[PDB]
């Protein structure tokens, strides 16, 4: 068949936009 | 819970969350029809093909199934359609044996391709939503990220804990997406299945009928 | 052709600006 | 606000954006325009196929077609042009009328294709975006990124803290890019499904109206 | 390590992970336990082809070939049938020797359809696991990914020390799926392309036996 | 700024650089080659079909185009074989009036073929560079991190300003890669487009002229 | 037609790992 | 470089590159054979297109070719097969013209298509390494991120140094993946093109041939 991973575009951009402000408390 | 978190979304986001459960519920419906209408016509031609080889003559078939000739299905419709092709080809117009196993061919044929054409339908729904569903997800988590950064440049503050309420919708349209999306394809697939194996039972009653009766002629 | 392809460019510029507009507006909420 | 973090952000980036936001206009803007004109050909061509059905004279039909001969779309235009066809050549003398039968049927098939690539028009716009625009959006990604270590890089004094800005202001082209990709994604295979199904149509009439000709000659 | 958020991890975590694992082992057994049948196919095939063309009168290998009465496969079943009809029909009806290798034909195309749906069984198990496995896998890093910044917003201060191990716990789940994913589809693709051979060399032979019986049909 | 860092980088990134800088300026002369000849044939195209139902007779038309056999291309070339093949067959012989059409027909085919072949030369170059272009850049990135990793560790104290140029000098290749592959993605689409209504318009006049070659055949 | 996605998810992922490696917490 | 961080990874990543590296080389021999057998194929194909126009008549032409028998190659063996053909069908069936050309047009078909058969090979394993190489570095990637994550979580105000193996780890095999990908698919495309260059080739002369053989016919 075929192997479909597009959900995971959501996963990376969710984590990136966490990373930016996770240094402040 | 989870009616906080549907009340608290955009216009757009109750609109994609409202389209993606009806799209589950007519999956989930249409699942349920078709299976048990396939389980019954594949019960039916079993039992029927059990009955055919017993040592029952050809001719008080042919006396049983006008009896209900009027809702005659599958297999039954087949050996129907054949014997009385047969039948009218060896009497009318030109009485060749190939023109008698021509005629018969073409009616089998054509019998069986309607019935399988009758057997699977709204699948092809099915395929559409298993193929579609994701792609809704990802546009209602990006809109969710586009809302979220525009919010948080609205106040001064750049706290992670001010982003942290955007985050919400955008994963749940994708697990939303998601939950419609694998019912779908799986169902897909073990219907496609039920259905060859149904046409290969089929097309070999149908060799078997055609086989049998280009030996007296 | 042209004149209904300029109509549905008009249309469609206004729908997206009031989309984004009404997105702007519900974000400061 | 939003305007103070527009205005931070590099002009490529802004520049990026501006052109996405255009992209989305006029691909839904086609979308918009293409869906009335199949609709309407297709509620046009199921009431002429209806009302060729009710037994009225072919004579009357061609009359009635010729009364708006330049004002002819759909199957209405295939008809005309195969019985002019039909007509015309069967004046000359033809003494086969195989010949007649083969002239109708190309000049029906010059029509059809003509018609249709008239529907055709204006839909590999939508596939060229779809290939197109994430593209863009992960370049302009990649060099805000580039350009924002190449600042931290170059004074001492600076820290992430203060770059944090222009990070999100990357992701939000990659986020547009995705926004402005998938509708016109999947636009293009409906409409492309759409069009075949008038194809079929058209097909099954011309092989119908072909044989009609072939048995009254 | 693993273990230990194996154990920490919520049940639906857990629960995707059995089903992942039970797919996985599903599919290995049963691609072992295919792989041996199509290659004891393939060389039983070319040894009664060598055995054919060696020049042995049909008779006598007709002679040996009852004694392996509901015993016969590939080649051999299938000329047993062939052979059978022929000789059956024939001398029965010798009114055409057209319809003689017609029913022969027929016979032919029967028992080879009936023998190559007998060696496809189970290959098209192989397809699910590969397009589904990996939707489950994500399912469960959304799940997860969903709760742990849940729990995190609901403390005012911000530390990615406390919420460390929650993604980690959910990208095991994508980890696992997309392991038990690839190798179902890449061995669903390569088994499909050995059942092609065997329908060419089927092919084949049964041209060649139709051409050998026209001949013989008119002496 | 983009100088130095391209002179800081190692041996592998100026070869992918160069690599990438080779392929755009080989796309951007294609395009520009490409686009000049295929207006230039839409030209002609139009423009002969405006004579050709003017309503000259076709002896003139004929004695014009054979006094520049040595530039013909385009539409009036398969109007050339078209009508040469139809002549020869008619002095041949007189007899079985459908064979000129069947003949006819062959004779268009060939150079409708051949002239559309000459057409479409050197694009499928374009759709490889916008296939494998971004994967190089990707290359020449992961390696540029590892190179400026590897090296971090020489140093015991860690400052982010040692690495801050590094990961641009890797960054550069993504860049240039993204760069170079958008226009041959652009411009492949249109091409194809471009070729599609031309092939559209030939099979538009060899239905015409097919229709009046059997008008004019049977009286 | 088609969204690639490959070369997203290699560099998103290339991304993250620059943004944790830069990480000291 | 390599060998360094290869010590510092794990028995997954060692597996991983293993199997990589093997489908590189398989890759690579591959390549090498059959772009030689493809240069080859098209020489020859070159030069008997080159001696068919040299004003020899066809019965020596025939005669000389019969020196070979069956062992042809190239368009020398669409000749043979289709020549005879159309000599033994209009010795035959003289009264049919319009015969002996469908069934000669029949025979160079399928002749044609047994040798682009022939030319094609082990082409769809490149088409399958290309397709799934990326994947496996994902894997890889994946397995690499959440070990970090798990060091991250593991010691409160952690070093870059106890971080260094997940993305030592998920860099190589990124990279190795990539490494593997790329050849796949230019060669992939590259041969495509060639081969439908020769598929081209090959209809343009059946082509010809017909309509020579057309034109004989009609009288």
């Amino acid at each position: 068949s075929e192997i479909n991973i597009v959900p995971l575009l959501d996963v990376l951009l969710v984590l990136l936009l966490i990373f930016m402000a996770t240094a402040p408390i | 819970n989870i009616l906080d978190l549907f009340l608290k979304a955009s216009l757009l986001v109750k609109l994609i969350m409202l389209i993606l459960i009806g799209f589950s519920i007519a999956s989930w419906a249409i699942i349920i029809q078709r299976t048990r209408i396939l389980n019954a016509a594949a019960r039916e031609a079993e039992a029927f093909e059990d009955k055919f080889w017993s040592g029952i003559e050809l001719s008080r078939l042919y006396q049983e199934s006008q009896g209900k000739r009027d809702n005659l299905t599958g297999s039954e419709q087949i050996f129907y359609s054949g014997f009385k092709e047969f039948v009218r080809l060896h009497r009318a117009n030109s009485h060749a044996p190939e023109a008698v196993v021509e005629g018969a061919s073409r009616a089998m044929r054509i019998s069986m391709n309607r019935e399988l054409e009758n057997l699977e339908t709204h699948i092809p729904f099915l395929g559409t939503v298993g193929s579609i569903s994701p792609y809704i997800g990802l546009f209602g988590t990006v809109w969710g990220i586009m809302h979220a950064f525009i919010a948080l440049g609205a106040v001064k503050q750049a706290t992670l804990q001010m982003v942290a309420p955007g985050i919400a919708e955008a994963l749940i349209a994708t697990a939303i997406g998601l939950f419609a999306a694998i019912p779908a394809v799986m169902a897909y697939n073990r219907l496609n299945q039920r259905v060859n194996k149904l046409e290969l039972n089929y097309d070999n009653f149908m060799e078997e009928f055609t086989a049998i009766l280009h030996r007296q002629a | 052709q042209n004149d209904k392809l300029k109509r549905a460019i008009i249309i469609s510029a206004v729908l997206h600006v009031i989309l984004f507009a009404a997105l702007i507006w519900s974000s400061f909420d």
